[PDB]
C-alpha cells in the first residue's frame, strides 16, 4: 500500500552554473547539480514473492 | 532532569585494548570516534581504519577488511599514502579524550585498528557513537 | 527500577524469515 | 553530510566483560548507558548500579563504591530492598541493544558490575554516553 510503504523527498530543482575557472573569450564551461532522497516507510504494509 | 541518551544516541566498543570489534554503521546516517587513555604513553601510537563489506555466504556477517581512502578538503592536501589514518600524540593526558571522524561512509561496517600491536597499544581504548536512527 | 528500551535488530531481520504460502486447498 | 559526533556526545567504556571501569559524569548534565550481547545468553544476567565520591587522598580520584539508592515514580512501587538494579531478558540476540537510565545524580562518579561474575556475564558490553558539556 504504497505513499506509506515508502516515501520520496525532494530538495531542489536542477541548477545550471557558468564556471569562471575554466571558461574564456573562445570557450566555456557549465556545471549542474541536484539533490534528493528517500526512505522506507512502514515494514508491515507490504510483502514479496519469490520462487522456492 | 535527567535523559534516556542511549536510545538516541547509542555507543559500541570499538577497541577495548586486546580486540578489534565491527560496528555496524548501516541503521544511522552519522557516527564517529572517541579516543581516551588510560595509563601514560611512551610514544605515538598511530591507528588504522578500515571498513567491511558483506559477507558472500551470508549476510549477516561482515565481509574482509578494505582500508578508507583519503577524501581531500577545498584547501588541502592529500596523505603520502592516499589513505586515512589518525594518531595520538604523546602530550595527552589521562584525564583528556580526543574525538574525530571520517569525511565518507563507505561500506556498511566500520573498524579500527592499532598499527601494530604491543604495550602502547592495550593504553587506548575506542569507542563509536552514532547519531539519530533511519528504521 | 529502571525501564529498558529495546529495538527488534541492527537489521529489519539480518536472515530474512521468508515462510512458504498456505498449501493449496484441496481437489 | 557526517559530523563529529564525539565532540558532543562522547562515550566511555563501563564493563568491557572482564573488568568494571568508573565513569566520571560531574562535567556533563545528562547520562544513558547502553547495553549490547555478543553471543547468546543462558540465563538472566542482572546488573548492579553504583556511584562514589570524591577520595580524601586527591579529589581527581574516586573513593570506595556505593550504592544507588531508587527513586519511585508516581506510578508504580518502590523496589523490595530500595536499590537500582538492571536486567537483561534472556530474549535478547546478538544482534540488538538495550538502553536505560537512572533518573537521579547522586555523586560526581559512577560504575555498573554485574551481580555475579560467570562465563554468562563475559557475553555483554555496557557502555556511557554523555550528552551536554557543562564547562
Amino acid at each position: 500500500a504504497w505513499k506509506t510503504a515508502y516515501y520520496a523527498v525532494e530538495k531542489r530543482p536542477m541548477f545550471f552554473e557558468q564556471y569562471e575557472g575554466g571558461s574564456s573569450a573562445w570557450c566555456v564551461k557549465y556545471q549542474f547539480g541536484a539533490e534528493d532522497g528517500g526512505f522506507v516507510g512502514c515494514c508491515e504494509h507490504g510483502r514479496v514473492l519469490r520462487i522456492g | 532532569m535527567n535523559f534516556n541518551v542511549g536510545v538516541d544516541f547509542p555507543s559500541f566498543i570499538a577497541w577495548d585494548g586486546t580486540t578489534s570489534f565491527p560496528v555496524k554503521i548501516d541503521g544511522f546516517n552519522q557516527f564517529g570516534f572517541t579516543f581516551k587513555v588510560i595509563e601514560e604513553l611512551t610514544a605515538d601510537v598511530p591507528f588504522n581504519i578500515f571498513y567491511h563489506e558483506a559477507s558472500e555466504a551470508d549476510p549477516c556477517v561482515p565481509g574482509p577488511a578494505i582500508r578508507v581512502p583519503d577524501v581531500p578538503f577545498c584547501d588541502g592536501v592529500a596523505t603520502a599514502d592516499g589513505l586515512a589514518t589518525v594518531v595520538i600524540p604523546e602530550a595527552v593526558a589521562v584525564d583528556s579524550f580526543c574525538a574525530g571522524s571520517v569525511p565518507c561512509f563507505n561500506g556498511p561496517w566500520i573498524s579500527i585498528a592499532p598499527v601494530t600491536v604491543n604495550a602502547d597499544s592495550a593504553k587506548v581504548q575506542v569507542t563509536v557513537t552514532m547519531k539519530g536512527a533511519t528504521r | 527500577m529502571v525501564s529498558l528500551d529495546c529495538r527488534n535488530t541492527c537489521a529489519p531481520a539480518p536472515a530474512s524469515r521468508l515462510v512458504q504460502p498456505p498449501c493449496f486447498v484441496c481437489r
